[PDB]
């Protein structure tokens, strides 16, 4: 094989380029802001309930219930962890495909960013968009009450603010019901997360 | 900078590291040069709780750098960013009182090099028997030429689409005064 | 001034700070050349584009020295050392190997061409939207509030210079959603109510400019028994004092 | 030949994934950090936030 050229160098170069591009894509998507904001300890925003999307401190990995359901729905084969040669030599009389792939020179590399860092980025983005609105995306974050921000948004879509200020409770209840229905809709559908499963 | 190096055995337990190996060279492990990451076993680097921006990626949230501490190679966990916490209240607001004009740059590629390949010269050169033998192998070279010509035309098409928005050649006035703006 | 009005700031803010804005723009433009020169790896994409083609051509040339299982990599030696009916099986291997090399090169070139075409389409869209007009899309023509842009040409590429507006020097204030007066609720037309500690004014969004609360910049459209957090004060009618 | 086929398929899939990631990044920048007026870009109806 030594006298057949340098095809394998090209193969290695292409694989390394793809591997670097994956991490580049993840960094471009999930690293918009460079400040780690924190939500206030008191959770009151004029009647709006954000408990279903905020991180849960009770569990060790600090993930929201929706993120928990999303992570439990998708089944992963190999996560790039240490599939130790000891595990393959354990000889439990159940030879999986991972050991067969490993014994023939095929390996899987772990991603640069862990799930905890992505969760931290998501939490920072959520806190920034809740406590400041759209100000933190163009400069320093400026505090503003949430109902006033939603009135600004209604003015943006073309509705006066008195419409919001006279129907605050109804809007809050509708938002809470719509958020609550999301988990049931995701759980009931069996093929909701088909794209990631196809990718795997 | 330096000739110091560090070794990473990928997907290998640090206890199972070999110390007859295929590579003749070997690195000897001291008390503090051995570290275990979810990507394998690292030899030749020192681990600290000092957190900085990533310099050389290694594995799952672990980076390496060359630091003066005597210069050496250190390994650490990458930092996401600076900590912040904005005060929130339902009867308070923040309003800016000044502004700043900023200028930023962005670079975007447009086209690349146009190349052409001659089959007979590359494969057979001046030989006639080789050309006669190649003549009965089909019409792959026609497809190669067609693809190369298509790429060459597409490059010029991209350049024209990018840089030919307007069809009028305007000229700047001879007097350069725009209310104090310097262009 | 039209552009500042587009981003949501009144024209008198520009017309009263023309010299400062001009000086800031001049300094920002002057810093660009130093920033570009100091950074060694600023123009990495175009250099990568050149280097990829150079490396591909070099590899294609280097591939000609392989044997591909034959007795030699030179056709003349095979022709002069072997039986003409026997030398064909040696030439076939070389032909097949060189054909495979050409196929690999062409496929790689096609993929790179597709990527370059996507990049060029993005660049053309940016040229159309950021230079020929003012864009309201967030983070499309720079960071901040877009004002305008300048194009420049570079080897195999384009460079965009975006000018943006960034707020600074913020201050805390006390705010209310509406103002109660004579049993009627008043909401601001544009801006927000602000309290400095004793009195109440109305200001705009991105710049501090307090104004006396008046019926000219407020509308009633409601009552004073349903808004949560209302604060009652006095609303001044302009015409009444001068009659 | 098997290795070449695998590498080519991987490259094509990588290009598709990169396009999808670019679209996702644009959606993150435009729908979450601000209010979008583009029709059917951040949902169906009149966009409020994300
Ligand atoms: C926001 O919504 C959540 C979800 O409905 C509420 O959590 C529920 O609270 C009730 C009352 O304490 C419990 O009986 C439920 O078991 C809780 N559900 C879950 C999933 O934990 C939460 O109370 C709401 N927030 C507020 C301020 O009312
Ligand atoms: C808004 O910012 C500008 C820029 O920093 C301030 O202008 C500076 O003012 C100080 C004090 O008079 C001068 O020493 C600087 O030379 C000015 N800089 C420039 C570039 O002219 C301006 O004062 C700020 N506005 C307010 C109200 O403080
Ligand atoms: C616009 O800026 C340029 C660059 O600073 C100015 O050119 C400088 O002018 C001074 C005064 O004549 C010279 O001492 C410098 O050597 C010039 N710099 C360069 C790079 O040539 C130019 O004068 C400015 N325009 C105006 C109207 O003041
Ligand atoms: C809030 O704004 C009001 C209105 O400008 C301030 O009242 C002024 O105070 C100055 C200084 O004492 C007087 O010279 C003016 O005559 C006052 N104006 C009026 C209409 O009474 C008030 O001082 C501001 N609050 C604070 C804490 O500075
Ligand atoms: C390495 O081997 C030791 C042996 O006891 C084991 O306890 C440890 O879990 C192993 N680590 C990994 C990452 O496999
Ligand atoms: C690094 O930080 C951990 C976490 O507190 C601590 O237990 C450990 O002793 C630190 N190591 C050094 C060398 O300071
Ligand atoms: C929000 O308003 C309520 C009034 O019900 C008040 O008790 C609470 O203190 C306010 N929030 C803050 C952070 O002051
Ligand atoms: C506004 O008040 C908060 C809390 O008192 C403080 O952290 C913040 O720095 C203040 N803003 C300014 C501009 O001083
Ligand atoms: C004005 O506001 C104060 C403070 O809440 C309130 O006590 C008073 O009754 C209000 N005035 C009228 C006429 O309702």
């Amino acid at each position: 094989l030594l006298q057949y050229g340098s095809f394998c160098t090209q193969l290695k170069r292409a694989l390394t380029g793809i591997a670097v591009e994956q991490d580049k894509n993840t960094q471009e998507v999930f690293a918009q802001v460079k400040q780690i904001y924190k939500t206030p300890p008191i959770k009151y925003f004029g009647g709006f309930n954000f408990s279903q999307i905020l991180p849960d401190p009770s569990k060790p990995s600090k993930r929201s219930p929706i993120e928990d359901l999303l992570f439990n729905k998708v089944t992963l084969a190999d996560a790039g962890f240490i599939k130790q040669y000891g595990d393959c030599l354990g000889d439990i009389a159940a030879r999986d495909l991972i050991c067969a792939q490993k014994f023939n020179g095929l390996t899987v590399l772990p991603p640069l960013l862990t799930d905890e860092m992505i969760a931290q980025y998501t939490s920072a983005l959520l806190a920034g968009t809740i406590t400041s609105g759209w100000t933190f995306g163009a400069g320093p974050a400026l505090q503003i009450p949430f109902p006033m921000q939603m009135a600004y948004r209604f003015n943006g879509i073309g509705v006066t603010q008195n419409v919001l200020y006279e129907n605050q409770k109804l809007i809050a209840n509708q938002f809470n019901s719509a958020i609550g229905k999301i988990q049931d809709s995701l759980s009931s559908t069996p093929s909701a997360l088909g794209k990631l499963q196809d990718v795997v | 900078t330096s000739n110091q190096v560090a070794v990473l055995y990928q997907g290998v337990n640090c206890t199972e590291v070999p110390v007859q190996l295929t590579p003749t060279w070997r690195v000897y492990s001291t008390g503090s040069n051995v570290f275990q990451t979810r990507a394998g076993c690292l030899i030749g680097a020192e681990y600290v709780n000092n957190s900085y921006e990533c310099d050389i990626p290694i594995g799952a949230g672990i980076c390496a750098s060359y630091q003066t501490q005597s210069q050496s190679i250190i390994a650490y966990t990458m930092s996401l960013g600076a900590e912040n916490s904005v005060a929130y209240s339902n009867n308070s607001i923040a309003i800016p009182t000044n502004f700043t004009i900023s200028v930023t740059t962005e670079i975007l590629p447009v086209s690349m090099t146009k190349t052409s390949v001659d089959c007979t010269m590359y494969i057979c050169g001046d030989s006639t028997e080789c050309s006669n033998l190649l003549l009965q192998y089909g019409s792959f070279c026609t497809q190669l030429k067609r693809a190369l010509t298509g790429i060459a035309v597409e490059q010029d098409k991209n350049t024209q689409e990018v840089f030919a928005q307007v069809k009028q050649i305007y000229k700047t006035p001879p007097i350069k005064y725009f209310g104090g703006f310097n262009f | 001034a039209y552009r500042f009005n587009g981003i949501g700031v009144t024209q008198n803010v520009l017309y009263e700070n023309q010299k400062l804005i001009a000086n800031q723009f001049n300094s920002a433009i002057g810093k660009i050349q130093d920033s570009l020169s100091s950074t060694p790896s600023a123009l990495g994409k175009l250099q990568d584009v050149v280097n990829h083609n150079a490396q591909a051509l070099n590899t294609l040339v280097k591939q000609l020295s392989s044997k591909f299982g034959a007795i030699s990599s030179v056709l003349n030696d095979i022709l002069s050392r072997l039986d003409p009916p026997e030398a064909e099986v040696q030439i076939d291997r070389l032909i097949t190997g060189r054909l495979q090399s050409l196929q690999t090169y062409v496929t790689q070139q096609l993929i790179r061409a597709a990527e370059i075409r996507a990049s060029a389409n993005l660049a053309a869209t940016k040229m159309s939207e950021c230079v020929l007009g003012q864009s309201k899309r967030v983070d499309f023509c720079g960071k901040g509030y877009h004002l305008m842009s300048f194009p420049q040409s570079a080897p195999h590429g384009v460079v965009f210079l975006h000018v943006t507006y960034v707020p600074a020097q913020e201050k805390n204030f006390t705010t209310a959603p509406a103002i109660c007066h004579d049993g009627k609720a008043h909401f601001p037309r544009e801006g927000v109510f602000v309290s400095n500690g004793t009195h109440w004014f109305v200001t705009q969004r991105n710049f501090y400019e307090p104004q006396i609360i008046t019926t000219d910049n407020t509308f009633v459209s409601g009552n004073c028994d349903v808004v949560i957090g209302i604060v009652n004060n006095t609303v001044y009618d302009p015409l009444q004092p001068e009659l």
